């Protein structure tokens, strides 16, 4: 939140480099803390672009940066017939520099080898490599965990595969606080993926400066994979560790994946020997869903949850259907293994091409509220286009999907801001996680220091009533009769390491709403509208409250008598020091308004004591659970008592209530009936008739209510019904509960017909004869044990008219024939029904059917010509009939019914 | 008569010609005081008021050019009327008549871009012929053809190719027996010629090359095709195809950060005066915004060609990407002639407006009107165009307010077509009397008053004509009940005076109705695509519903048989809402218990035939029957492909005919002609 653009100090660097491009706070030579930037491209030996990686510390004055020396120069050697050389030039150093306590791990992912098979050759593909040079000096030794030679043709395979030239190992790292290292490797197995891990205390000791083939015992590697999902699915883009899926030792991965299933892309879980736990899906194609991966407890739960960037996120709008906004998903973890579903929540920024969601640095509990929050930076982002950050807080819930700061590109277009970011580590022992972005095309780095943060809370504080009878002051330096009454204010900051030299302006404002000649209350001194008070709040939490002593007008001096008082507060921060860079940034509510009236029509006793009286009642008590219920709750409000001010009624509405419109002892509407109870306090957002309740009025509301999805509901919902007003005795009426129940009653309805319907003759198999029955529980509520009995004519035997070839039931119903269907394939009307004859009962039965689903199947049979041509005088009528039934309802006393219905099937036939 | 002109408008000309188009002021200074002043303009007639302080305002949407859209496209103008100066007032929208119509014979530019990877060798060896052969075609569908080759790999840079021996930096083909040119990322060879025998010289001369990886960089050589406008050879008055054959995946942006190369493609084209595309191994791919927007500007059209490995990736993109059309591409690639034939079949049949630089605070509903008189309501594109047929639209802007800036313009175009409206929009919020004002004229309190329009200007807390009156008695409600000026003024004199906001102005005769106060939809002031009206929501002109939350999405609405959810439902919100029971489907298309094609669709020889039965007094006798009638007389052909069916009619005679599917569907009847 806090960022301070306006002394973005640079770390600037030799001037070509990308001085930039990586970055990781590490330690020094004796404890503390310095700044590994990456630079690939600087500091050519012979003036090949070899890329150093620096070791700035950290100054104000952003000077420039000693160097990690390493040995840039080359090793070279022969077993018996290898003339194996590992060229050094052309490589990223720098473009990961991930460090450990006392170990620094700078890669240069781009770093070659050339395997020659003898006379043959396999080429100096990039090895990739990871200088593991300690800090302190000691031992500076590196090891490419690809680093196995092969003569080339053996170990293709014949299958191009089980070989692992191109790994570029450094592409990815975190060393695992354990105490092993992972070493991402985009190009393990031909791009497929890879991920090599070894131990950091034993890899030290396994080298021998001079030697260029030789593997650690403790190397382990992804296995390769046939499945044309994986293949070039650059895994291993990007890898992060956390306890995601239950794994604690043998901790899991959390390997990128960011075009995989021909580019939709993925994020994966792994094990520590390489078995998938989850699998994350992209949602839009081309999207690069996965290209920063970072994991983080953004809700403050204890689980980690997963953030994956879609940089090239191109959205859908009214003005704009194609748009590259980018797009950053997250993904909450549930208790136990349960599977990880739809993306909890969509950010998104708003300039075009800004590739929103390129970088993404969990920045820690950045304003120290107890939930984590992460960057999100745009490198082409910002209305000028040059670049942007945009900084998003977490909550109990996830991410607000709008950035709560932004930060614009100081340096010129083409700079590539925000490319890497780090966080987790204060840069400056100032109790806050710093963050530290580099922006390699301007070959600087600019820090960014967030500052301590103090929490705005913001009080006013006013007299219930305004009696004009009770005037036991008087205007200063006049004798206006004034009906005087105390104000106070109350506003107070908390926050962690705020500077002891903090002050406030707490200015208010009296009688607001109301211009120069029409305030009805001023300051009794001044006779002014209002006036600001200074606060220490200089390392004191706790608020400063300030009471005023506040009047009324003469009677005369103004007309309106009816119309309310309202009053507004502000809450703002000093002015801006000299150079910029405010002590705090000031965050939370800032404004807040409260309104207060005089006392009006009580009557005549002077004892103003309302009773609001409310009827209530109850329509559609069986509610179907996500129906198109349509439900108007009328009640009427009346005052047998005397005068309520700002009486409303205050309604607790479930979360999948929604609010269609409506009228009620409006007069005054139709369309608007609001809703209190919105989100955290706000417990009076409802529409006002306080306004007062005259002596004796009666309105009575009508509101829809339309219950949507809401399958977590439970059992039952309850509705509370409370009319809120600001007087202080008897503020309220008595409580209406309403416990309208929530008793699921599914309908499902039956239906069967005959396809052909008629025969017509015209002029050795027949054709085919469908029968076509479908279920389908229209009725919202979900039904479990559904019960489909079949009943038929006959016994499906030859001698019949009509002969069953088999039964096809889709949509996941099974039924059971006694007897059996199908025993051969072969190829006054009396009325023959199923319980006359012997029947052939086919019984149907459903565990679990969810909502709006629906069942088909399909009957085959064939005609015969012998049966067809018997009797041609006369006419056959053919009736099938089905009946169903539901057992029972998942309810308690569901005391309605049991679902069930029937169906009915007619066939004729006719003469030509 | 009270109505929204006497309570609504009662303090300028401007309000009163602001507020509804019928509203007519009257500037006439001895009129009466209590009168209404803004009211009909018989009313104001009847009051005998001055003819020339009588004010009647009317929008008008005139035309000012109205050339006729030509027969041949041999300027050829395909958009009516081709300039608009369009005048338009406060709250008030207007409606106008476009006939967009494709002109037969409009010139073709096609760009034949093509890969060249390791895989690609048999396709080349069959492509060596393409082009006479295109145009040997193409010359049926235009007068004026002109085509282009291309060329791509990938980034020349490793990990990407193969390097070694240091001989086979230059030749990355050397550990197989057979040598293969070296790496590069794109390469224009010819520019856009008439003379097409050049496509098929130069196509000859090109030669194969080897990576490493499977998918190749592509993106990159569309782009450059693109953007080099000069180096292409793009005519401005013809149709641009731009060919992309391939048969693996294609790299994308950020694909290139495993060679270091990192710098994003800036969207300027760099093809040098060797052709070669300069910053290929320092400038990153190109995303798919960038992408879009650059086919777009350029009227440019891609028509992608893969193969069959991989269509589901293509046409999984092309849908991402408007104006593009994905194919079936042979391994040995012969198929891709008649694939580009059906692709410009196929962009020139969709007909879809777009409007750019719309300003904010205007929106236009269109309204189909496509061939025969489907006013469809919603709709502003059309499917099933032949070449020469004509369209129509009815188009209406609605603005938000009376802009600061007086002349503001934007453009209607038909997709990837040169022609197109140009809308001179002019906001008109001048009255007659404002002009003759009478500042500190000594009737306004001894002269410290301005007097303009019929009032003089008295300072706070005092009114009237002379500021007679500040303290004091009138009756200042509707109603004795009612509170005074609506809990909102004060009872000055016999008038109201709308206290003071923070956020804007009270307006009405009593400070009744204000303008901030109206319901959302999520979040957003009526959807944010509304207008506050006094405690209702209404929409702006593409926005239908009480509650503004849906414009005129059809595309999901749209159905493969032609039709917005197919036949039964109604496309609400750009979604199909299934009605039939038993029917579902995108459309709800499909429906096993619905009558067939020989039971429901009999209607042809019904409605269009002896015409009788329902449907004759709406606008659906021939919506239905649009088929092919074919006048077959009982052909020997009772079932071959289809079902025959033969219907009783009331007469007892049969009719026999049979038309079920032959390629994803055919309107077309075999109905008989003489009944039997
Ligand atoms: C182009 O996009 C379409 C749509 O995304 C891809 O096909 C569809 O992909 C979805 C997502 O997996 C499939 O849903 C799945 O259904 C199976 C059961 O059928 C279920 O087990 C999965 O959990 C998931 O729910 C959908 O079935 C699938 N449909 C088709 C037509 O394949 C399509 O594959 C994309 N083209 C390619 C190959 O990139
Ligand atoms: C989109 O276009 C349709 C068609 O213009 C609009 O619906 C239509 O509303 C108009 C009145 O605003 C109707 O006009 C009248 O039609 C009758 C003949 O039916 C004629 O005798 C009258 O003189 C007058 O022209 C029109 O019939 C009606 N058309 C239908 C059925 O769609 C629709 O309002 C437009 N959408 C909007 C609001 O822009
Ligand atoms: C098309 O434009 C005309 C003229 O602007 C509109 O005319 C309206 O007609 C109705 C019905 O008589 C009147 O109540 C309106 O006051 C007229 N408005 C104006 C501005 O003249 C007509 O409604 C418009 N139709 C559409 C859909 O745009
Ligand atoms: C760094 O290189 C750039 C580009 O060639 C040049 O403009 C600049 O002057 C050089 N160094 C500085 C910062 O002077
Ligand atoms: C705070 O904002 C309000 C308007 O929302 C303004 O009236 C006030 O003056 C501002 N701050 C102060 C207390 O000056
Ligand atoms: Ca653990
Ligand atoms: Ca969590
Ligand atoms: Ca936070
Ligand atoms: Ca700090
Ligand atoms: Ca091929
Ligand atoms: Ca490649
Ligand atoms: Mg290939």
């Amino acid at each position: 939140l806090n960022l301070d653009p306006v002394q973005l100090t640079f770390y600037a660097g030799p001037n070509g480099s990308q001085f930039g491009f990586s970055l990781d706070f590490h330690k020094d030579s004796h404890g503390r803390v310095a700044i590994v930037v990456g630079a690939p491209r600087t500091l050519g030996p012979s003036q090949e672009e070899t890329g150093g990686v620096f070791l700035c510390p950290w100054r104000a004055e952003g000077g420039q940066c000693p160097s990690l020396l390493f040995d840039l120069r080359d090793e070279t050697r022969n077993v018996g017939s290898q003339t194996l050389q590992t060229f050094k030039a052309r490589q990223g150093l720098g473009a990961s520099v991930v460090s450990w306590s006392d170990v620094i791990v700078a890669c240069a992912p781009w770093q070659h080898w050339n395997v020659l098979e003898k006379t043959e050759e396999a080429e100096k593909t990039p090895v990739g490599s990871c200088f593991l040079a300690q800090p302190e000096s000691g031992r500076r030794a590196e090891y490419s965990p690809c680093r196995g030679n092969t003569l080339s043709r053996i170990y293709v395979e014949n299958d191009f595969s089980w070989d692992k030239r191109y790994c570029e190992a450094g592409f990815s790292s975190v060393v695992t606080q354990a105490g092993e290292l992972v070493l991402g490797a985009p190009g393990g197995y031909y791009f497929l993926g890879l991920l090599a891990q070894a131990p950091v205390a034993d890899i030290f000791s396994s080298y021998r400066p001079g030697i260029l083939l030789w593997h650690v015992s403790s190397q382990s590697l992804s296995f390769d994979s046939s499945n044309p999902e994986y293949f070039d699915g650059y895994w291993g883009y990007s890898v992060a560790v956390g306890e995601f899926d239950g794994d604690l030792n043998t901790t899991e991965y959390v390997v990128g994946a960011p075009t995989w299933s021909w580019t939709l892309g993925a994020v994966e879980i792994l094990d520590s020997y390489y078995q998938r736990l989850h699998r994350l899906r992209g949602e839009q194609m081309a999207s690069y869903f996965g290209h920063s991966v970072a994991v983080t407890d953004v809700n403050g739960d204890g689980r980690h949850d997963l953030l994956v960037g879609a940089p090239l996120y191109m959205e859908s709008r009214a003005d704009r259907k194609l748009a590259e906004v980018g797009r950053v998903y997250l993904f909450l973890q549930p208790r136990g293994p349960h599977a990880l579903g739809a993306p909890s929540l969509l950010l998104t920024g708003t300039q075009l091409y800004g590739r929103f969601g390129s970088a993404i640095a969990p920045l820690g509990d950045l304003d120290r509220d107890g939930y984590n929050d992460i960057a999100v930076a745009a490198p082409y982002g910002g209305p000028s286009g040059r670049g942007q950050v945009l900084v998003f807080l977490g909550q109990s819930e996830g991410l607000r999907s709008r950035p709560s700061q932004v930060l614009d590109s100081p340096f010129p277009t083409g700079s590539a801001f925000g490319f890497s970011l780090r966080g987790a580590v204060d840069i400056d022992d100032n109790g806050y996680p710093d963050l530290i972005v580099g922006a390699y095309g301007a070959n600087q780095v600019a820090v960014y220091r967030a500052q301590p943060v103090v929490k705005a809370s913001v009080q006013l504080l006013v007299q219930d009533s305004l009696n004009p009878a009770v005037k036991s002051c008087v205007l200063p330096q006049t004798k206006t009769p004034v009906s005087c009454f105390n104000i106070q204010m109350c506003v107070g900051a908390t926050g962690h390491n705020i500077p002891q030299k903090l002050s406030l302006n707490a200015e208010l404002q009296l009688d607001r709403q109301k211009p120069r000649q029409g305030r009805r209350v001023l300051l009794l001194g001044s006779q002014q509208a209002g006036t600001t008070l200074n606060l220490d709040l200089g390392g004191k939490h706790s608020p400063i409250c300030h009471t005023t002593m506040a009047f009324l007008r003469d009677e005369a001096d103004f007309r309106d008598k009816l119309s309310p008082i309202v009053l507004s507060l502000n809450v703002s921060l000093p002015p801006t020091e000299a150079g910029m860079a405010p002590a705090v940034v000031l965050h939370g509510d800032t404004h807040v308004q409260e309104q207060t009236r005089i006392v009006l029509d009580c009557g005549e006793d002077d004892v103003c004591v309302p009773q609001l009286q409310l009827t209530a009642s109850v329509t559609g008590s069986p509610l179907l659970v996500g129906a198109d219920n349509v439900l108007e709750l009328q009640m009427d409000a009346a005052n047998e008592g005397e005068g309520a001010y700002e009486a409303e009624l205050a309604v607790h509405l479930p979360q999948g209530a929604h609010y269609m419109r409506a009228l009620s002892n409006v007069e005054g509407f139709e369309r608007l009936i609001c809703n209190q109870k919105k989100e955290n306090e706000t417990r009076v957002v409802l529409c006002e008739l306080g306004n007062p309740m005259k002596k004796n009025a009666q309105i009575g509301i009508a509101m829809l209510v339309s219950v949507g999805n809401l399958e977590e509901a439970g059992e039952s919902v309850s509705f509370q019904l409370q009319i809120r007003s600001k007087n202080s005795q008897n503020p309220n009426s008595k409580i209406v509960l309403l416990d309208v129940p929530v008793r699921a009653e599914a309908q499902v309805e039956l239906r069967g017909n005959s396809f052909p319907a008629s025969l017509v003759v015209a002029a050795s198999w027949g054709p085919k004869v469908e029968h076509t029955y479908e279920l389908h529980n229209n009725g919202p509520g979900t039904v479990n044990g559904l019960h489909l009995s079949i009943h038929l004519p006959g016994q499906s035997q030859p001698s019949d008219l009509l002969y069953i070839l088999d039964i096809q039931p889709q949509g996941g119903l099974q039924c059971f024939p006694q007897p059996p269907v199908n025993p051969l394939k072969v190829d006054d009307p009396v009325l023959v029904s199923c319980d006359s004859a012997p029947c052939t009962v086919v019984q149907c039965d459903l565990q679990e059917m969810a909502r709006g689903q629906r069942a088909m199947v399909t009957v085959l049979a064939f005609l015969w010509l012998p049966s067809l041509y018997q009797r041609p005088l006369d006419q056959f009528v053919l009736q099938s009939h089905a009946w169903f039934n539901v057992s029972s309802l998942p309810y308690a006393v569901p005391p309605l019914s049991l679902p069930r219905g029937e169906a009915q099937v007619w066939t004729q036939l006719l003469r030509a | 008569g009270p109505n929204i002109c006497t309570t609504r408008g009662v303090s300028s000309c401007q309000q009163c010609l602001a507020v509804s188009p019928m509203c007519a002021w009257c500037s006439d200074e001895a009129l009466p005081l209590g009168s209404p002043r803004c009211d009909l303009k018989e009313n104001l007639l009847k009051d005998n008021c001055a003819p020339e302080s009588i004010e009647f305002p009317v929008s008008e949407a005139r035309v000012l050019e109205d050339r006729p859209l030509s027969d041949k496209g041999s300027q050829v103008t395909q958009v009516s009327p081709q300039r608009i100066a369009l005048r338009l007032r406060p709250d008030d929208s207007k409606n106008f008549s476009i006939q967009v119509r494709q002109v037969e014979d409009y010139p073709v530019d096609i760009y034949y871009l093509m890969d060249l990877s390791y895989s690609m060798k048999d396709d080349l060896w069959s492509i060596q012929n393409l082009g006479t052969k295109l145009a040997t075609q193409m010359r049926k569908l235009t007068s004026n053809l002109r085509i282009g080759f291309g060329a791509f790999v990938d980034k020349p840079v490793s990990p990407y190719m193969y390097i070694s021996p240091p001989e086979a930096l230059e030749n990355p083909c050397y550990d197989m027996k057979t040598t293969c040119l070296p790496m590069f990322g794109y390469k224009h060879v010819l520019t856009l010629t008439d003379q097409v025998t050049r496509f098929n010289e130069e196509v000859k001369k090109q030669s194969v090359s080897r990576n490493r990886d499977a998918p190749e960089g592509g993106f990159d050589a569309i782009m450059q095709a693109t953007v080099c406008d000069e180096k292409i050879g793009w005519r401005n008055d013809a149709s641009h195809l731009l060919v992309f054959t391939t048969d693996a995946k294609t790299h994308i942006a950020l694909d290139g950060r495993l060679a270091g190369i990192v710098q994003p493609n800036d969207g300027q084209c760099h093809v040098g005066s060797d052709n070669h595309y300069s910053a290929s191994t320092t400038m990153d791919y190109p995303s798919l915004g960038l992408m879009t927007e650059k086919l777009s500007q350029k009227n440019i059209n891609l028509i992608f060609a893969v193969t069959e490995n991989v269509v589901n990736l293509y046409q999984n993109y092309s849908e991402l990407i408007p104006g593009t059309t994905v194919g079936v591409l042979s391994m040995d690639s012969s198929n891709v002639l008649q694939l580009i034939v059906d692709a410009y079949g196929k962009i020139r049949s969709k007909v879809e407006l777009e409007v750019r630089d719309l300003p904010e605070e205007l929106s236009l509903s269109f309204n189909a009107t496509c061939l025969n008189n489907e006013v469809i309501p919603g709709l502003k594109s059309c499917m099933g165009l032949k070449i020469g047929d004509t369209v129509s639209f009815s188009i209406e802007a609605k603005v938000r307010g009376c802009p600061q800036e007086k002349e503001k313009s934007f453009t209607i175009k038909p997709v990837g077509f040169k022609d197109s409206l140009i809308v001179q929009v002019t906001f008109d919020c001048d009255c007659a009397c404002q002009a003759q004002a009478e500042p500190n004229s000594h009737r306004c309190n001894n002269g410290n008053g301005t007097f303009e329009c019929g009032v003089c200007r008295c300072g706070p807390g005092w009114l009237g004509s002379q500021c007679e009156c500040s303290e004091e008695q009138d009756e200042c409600s509707p109603r004795e009940g009612q509170p005074v000026c609506s809990q909102r003024g004060e009872c000055l004199c016999g008038q109201c005076v709308c206290h003071s906001s923070d956020f804007g102005k009270i307006t009405g005769k009593y400070c009744e109705c204000d303008d901030f106060s109206c319901v959302r939809y999520k979040g957003e002031m009526c959807s944010g695509h509304g207008q506050c009206s006094c405690g209702d929501c209404l929409c702006d002109s593409d926005w239908t519903g009480y509650y503004c939350n849906c414009t005129t999405r059809t595309d999901t609405c749209m159905s493969s048989n032609g039709l917005l959810c197919s036949g039964r439902g109604k496309c609400e919100c750009g979604s199909c809402v299934c009605i039939q029971p038993g029917s579902y489907g995108d459309t709800c298309e499909k429906c096993p218990t619905c009558p067939d094609a020989c039971t429901f669709k009999k209607e042809c020889v019904e409605c269009k035939k002896f015409d009788r039965g329902a449907l004759h007094d709406e606008n659906t006798c021939n919506r239905y029957c649009r088929d092919e009638i074919e006048s077959v007389k009982e052909l020997k052909d009772t079932g071959k492909d289809a079902v025959n069916c033969t219907y009783k009619n009331e007469d007892d005679c049969v009719v026999r005919f049979q038309y079920y599917e032959d390629s994803s569907g055919k309107s077309i009847l075999y109905v008989v002609e003489e009944p039997e």
